[PDB]
């Protein structure tokens, strides 16, 4: 069910690179805090 | 130029927004170009053609 997925390894690599870059970006730009509003 | 107690200085103008705009596109234009590569060799399945 994933044989068609391994036959295009290059697309998977490009998608993984895009995802890694997007994740690094959102992590660099995500707001961080501690004990958020809970009252 | 000395400063008097109770005085502040700041800068502004069009230039400011530019410092962002270029940066922003300088961050995205590459990725867009990559979106071309991945989508280009789908008809050829080889990098040389793209």
């Amino acid at each position: 069910i994933i044989r068609r997925s391994v036959a295009n390894r290059f697309l998977v690599l490009m998608g993984a690179l895009f995802l890694s870059i997007w994740g690094t970006w959102t992590i660099i730009n995500t707001p961080v805090d501690a004990l958020p509003d809970l009252s | 130029v000395q400063l008097k107690p109770g005085t502040s200085v700041a800068f502004s103008g069009q230039f400011e927004l530019l410092e962002r705009a270029n940066h922003k596109l300088k961050l995205m234009v590459p990725m867009t170009l990559m979106i071309i590569f991945v989508l280009l060799y789908l008809a050829f399945r080889r990098v040389g053609e793209a």
